RNA sequence: CACAAACGCGUCUCAGAGAUAAUUAAUGAUUUAAUCUUAACCUAAUUAACUCAUAAUAAAUCCAGCCCUAGAACAGGGCACA
């Protein structure tokens, strides 16, 4: 990991890069022949928004996403993991991955409403006043459609709109 | 045995009175304008009981105030027992005032019309003149039908009351009924003159309710005069606390007093 | 009674809708995704 | 510290009385789970 | 802003951004190119 | 299991006159109106106020005087 | 087993008080079991004509959780009867105004549409937080399990489990976070 | 006419009541009604819903034994399905012919 | 205006907080640039509605008769000053 350090000493700005030690991959993956990290660790169709230990491996400390060219995931898993990270952040997981704002934490607001499996943004969805009748009903989407391929032990399909 | 007096606070509220509406009088201002004042006489104002804030509302305490004296021979057993325990004769009208916990007064305390000083805004609550079961034209002000252009038995009918497709009338439909005998409140009534000897308050504008009726007077709750109680006596007016007799009539800075030099413009 | 060819998509009978749903195309799905495969 | 009987009740005293009645019935053998009376020809 | 069903860039400086659940073609050089997907 | 709670307290006992003390715990009575009584009963039994109201002659006459009983 | 008729009847048709935690729980799944317990559908002696009904006390109502964007999309519409008196309140606004109302309406909808719905609703107790009067606390018999398992946060995971969980990918040293 | 219609519907109503009571008594043992019924049938125990409801109401020990048998049969079936082995057979999954 | 009242043509009063839709900019990744974000963290300028402070009622079992600015009847307020 690289860190940028700025030093101010008498109208002089010193910008330096510092390299720190970084953790490495575990020695024994279950499927070493797999090119993709998730696809070789056999976590494909296994992870979800609840699995925070996997989603937290590759994210910026401020909650930002990480580039695929650096991560190495396949496109579908990259999109699915991006959706899962967004869902976890909206649900309230990863509490330590928010920017530190000393000024903004004093003026408290309304308590955060508990939520999970949230698909859209909380500030962009207008309430459905019509709600539709039985034949034509405006169903409420829950969860991301990219996670419809996960393993279903019960075998019942995951209701993405309710 | 007075209760401790707390200092005035910006978020505090004061207790009101229960007066009697005498009548209406004119009053001229130093600028030549003429206003109409109503005389409210505080005959017998006494604090009857005190209810805790938690046991009444959870935000503000409640103080009970009684009106003018009535006869013992026409009141109920429980009311007579309550007044016997209190030590005071029964009152006619009994009202509840929402006051802050720092302005509480011991029950049995009398109150005087000097509680309001010349120049203040008060709210007046009373039962208006009850006109009984009146027609729709007098009640809601609906226009009537033409008088003589052939209209038959319709000069004051309300007319249509709903629509055809609805097949019913909405609950908010305006219809003839009882009119007048309801409690109404007038806000922002300015007080000009305070007569101490007779306990008379001169309130600007009309007062809801007929003459010789009980009127509940309180401070103005309007945001324009939310913090006008700073200069007023916070707990109440104590005639014994100052040990000084107030003048017979306290006037406002603009009221043309009866003894005047007959002001002329320049 | 409508004509054989119409503009309003000529909503089908329930049995025909069931037949269409049953006969919908099913693409062949391999066991292992070949993108990240060796 | 060995449970011999138990009884329900509306109040504690009534429940205790019912428990005592159940224990007495169990001791005397007159229980709902007892042997039915023998109606045969010896 | 012009409300349209289909958005297309009228110049090379127009950028498409997803905001408030809709798509917006924003242009700084030509403000008349502001398009909002309905 | 837990031990049986026992509550025995006689606060009406008077050292001057036990005869009056005994009647002090028995002279308790109260009467309320129909509305408040029904509300109190509903609050006690966690039911609605509609059940406690009486019934008319037509329904009270048609009740079976001797309903069948099993067991 | 060998009880008298009156105590046996009282034991058979005795009422039971249940407890239900509502923190981080879906209102629909809470209301399902609440309705089951209120109707008495958990008793083999249940019958529609019989008054078999159990009390349910639900706590931590303010901390309820909705799946998806239901907080922003779900609406509750009421009408005062007067013209122009039709109001539509969002789920978030209704919860802010009254925490109880959400689960109360959910249970009211899930309960059967007969006249016994009011009677069985009067037996229901809902509290926004873990502040229950002692007269109600002394009546609780058992606590029903939460229908939804509350997921852990990242900081709630133990360091031994964090280290046990393998690192899937190895970040390069040259990259900057 | 209503008497005839209700006489026809009485069988359905009482069957539904028995099913509801069985569901209550089975969920009291932590077992679902469809699984309980299919596993009791797989054990060649031909008891109708009326008898099952009577046992649930008046024979709690017998109903718990039946629920335990059904759960054991369900576990044996799941184990057999997971194993996919012809030789491994459960103790309670054995089929007995008529005699 | 030939009743002590009613009435207008005559007189008095009329309000604070939150919240938003469209639309602005701050910080920031996917897409180490930028980018108001169906990415989060707090953001700030913000329509009308809509709720809430606040305001009104809010002391149970005396009611024969006589008055009332209270009233269709039923109800309600008074009958000690004099
Ligand atoms: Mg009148
Ligand atoms: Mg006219
Ligand atoms: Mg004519
Ligand atoms: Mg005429
Ligand atoms: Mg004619
Ligand atoms: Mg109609
Ligand atoms: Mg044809
Ligand atoms: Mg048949
Ligand atoms: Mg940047
Ligand atoms: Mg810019
Ligand atoms: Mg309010
Ligand atoms: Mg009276
Ligand atoms: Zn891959
Ligand atoms: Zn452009």
């Amino acid at each position: 990991f690289r860190e940028v350090v700025e030093i101010l000493d008498g109208k002089t700005t010193i910008i330096e890069g510092r390299i720190t030690e970084t953790p490495q991959e575990s020695p024994n993956p279950p499927n070493p022949t797999g090119q993709c990290p998730i696809c070789r660790w056999n976590l494909k169709h296994k992870y979800n928004y609840e699995d925070v230990l996997l989603l937290s491996q590759f994210i910026r400390p401020h909650g930002g996403m990480l580039p695929r060219r650096i991560t190495g995931l396949c496109q579908e898993e990259h999109l699915k993991i991006e959706e899962c990270v967004k869902m976890a952040h909206r649900a309230g997981l990863l509490p330590n991955h928010r920017p530190k704002l000393p000024e903004g934490f004093v003026p408290k607001s309304k308590p955060r409403l508990n939520r999970y499996l949230t698909r859209w943004s909380p500030r962009s969805v207008k309430p459905i006043y019509n709600k539709g009748h039985r034949w034509n009903k405006v169903r409420m989407p829950v969860g991301s459609p990219l996670l419809k391929d996960n393993v279903s032990y019960s075998g019942r399909p995951l209701l993405l709109y309710h | 045995e007075p209760w401790p007096i707390h200092p005035w606070e910006p978020g505090s509220s004061r207790v009101g009175l229960i007066a009697l509406k005498l009548g209406m009088m004119p009053l001229w201002t130093k600028d030549g304008q003429k206003h109409v004042v109503t005389l409210l006489q505080v005959q017998d104002c006494h604090v009857l009981k005190y209810t805790p804030k938690e046991n009444h509302n959870g935000r503000m305490a409640a103080l009970t105030v009684g009106g003018k004296t009535v006869s013992h021979f026409h009141k109920s057993a429980s009311i007579l027992e309550f007044y016997q325990e209190l030590g005071l004769p029964p009152k006619q009208k009994v009202k509840i005032f929402n006051v802050t916990e720092n302005a509480v007064i011991k029950p049995g305390t009398p109150l005087y019309a000097a509680h309001f000083r010349p120049g203040q805004y008060v709210d007046v609550t009373a039962k208006t003149i009850g006109k009984g079961f009146q027609g729709v034209m007098r009640r809601w002000g609906f226009k009537g039908q033409p008088a003589t252009h052939g209209q038959t038995k319709t000069h004051r009918r309300p007319g249509a009351i709903s629509t055809g497709d609805v097949a019913r009338v909405w609950p908010g439909t305006k219809m003839p009924g009882q009119l007048g005998n309801i409690d109404r409140t007038a806000f922002g009534l300015k007080v000009w003159r305070i007569n101490t000897k007779h306990n008379i308050i001169y309130v600007n504008g009309s007062v809801p309710g007929h003459k010789n009726c009980l009127v509940k007077i309180k401070d103005s709750k309007l945001p324009a005069y939310k913090d006008f109680c700073k200069n007023l006596p916070f707990p109440t007016y104590f005639p014994d606390g100052d040990e000084e007799a107030l003048p017979e009539d306290l006037y406002d800075e603009n009221v043309c007093q009866p003894g005047a030099p007959s002001i002329t413009f320049t | 009674g409508s004509k054989a060819v119409t503009r309003h998509r000529r909503v089908m009978h329930f049995e025909r809708q069931k037949l269409m749903a049953v006969t919908e195309y099913i693409p062949p799905k391999p066991t292992i995704n070949p993108r990240c495969l060796p | 510290r060995k449970l011999i009987a138990e009884g329900p009740g509306e109040t504690v005293l009534v429940a205790e009385e019912e428990a005592a009645r159940v224990a007495l019935r169990k001791l005397f053998g007159f229980t709902e789970n007892r042997r039915p009376w023998d109606y045969s020809k010896p | 802003f012009k409300t349209k069903g289909v958005l297309k860039k009228r110049c090379r400086d127009c950028y498409l951004v997803k905001r408030r659940g809709r798509w917006f073609i924003y242009c700084k050089t030509n403000p008349k190119h502001k398009q909002r997907q309905m | 299991t837990k031990p049986i709670p026992r509550p025995d307290p006689v606060h009406n006992i008077e050292e001057t006159h036990d005869l009056v003390l005994k009647t002090r715990l028995e002279e308790k009575g109260e009467h309320l109106e129909q509305g408040p009584m029904i509300e109190q009963l509903s609050k006690m039994f966690f039911t609605t106020k509609h059940r406690w109201y009486p019934r008319g002659q037509y329904h009270r006459r048609r009740r079976k005087p001797n309903p069948p009983k099993d067991r | 087993s060998s009880f008298s008729k009156a105590p046996q009847q009282w034991a058979t048709f005795a009422r039971v008080w249940y407890l239900l935690d509502g923190k981080m729980q879906p209102p629909g799944k809470l209301a399902a079991m609440a309705s089951v317990k209120l109707q008495g559908l958990h008793k083999p002696v249940y019958h529609q004509l019989s008054d078999c009904g159990d009390h349910v006390v639900i706590m931590n109502t303010r901390h309820i959780a909705f799946s998806g964007n239901k907080w922003e999309q779900k609406v509750y519409s009421s009408h005062t009867g007067y013209p122009g008196g039709f109001r539509q309140v969002t789920a978030a606004q209704l919860h802010q105004k009254d925490p109880v109302a959400i689960v109360k309406l959910a249970i009211y909808g899930m309960l059967p549409k007969n006249l016994h719905r009011r009677t069985m609703m009067q037996r229901l107790h809902l509290f926004p937080d873990e502040d229950i009067p002692e007269d109600i606390l002394k009546n609780l018999v058992e606590e029903l399990p939460q229908p939804r398992k509350v997921p852990r946060r990242l900081d709630e995971y133990t360091q031994e489990e964090i280290e046990a969980f393998p690192r899937v990918w190895s970040p390069p040293e040259d990259y900057r976070l | 006419v209503k008497c005839t219609r209700a006489r026809r519907l009485k069988k359905r109503s009482l069957r539904t009541l028995w099913i509801n009571r069985i569901t209550a008594a089975s969920q009291e043992h932590g077992l679902k009604y469809p699984a309980f019924i299919i596993n009791l049938i797989k054990c060649q125990v031909e008891l109708n819903r009326k008898v099952l409801a009577d046992l649930a109401i008046y024979e709690p020990k017998t109903f718990k034994s039946l629920a335990a048998l059904a759960k054991r049969r369900r576990e044996e079936g799941f184990a057999a399905a997971l194993g996919d082995g012809k030789e491994p057979d459960g103790i309670f999954s054995r089929v007995v012919q008529h005699r």
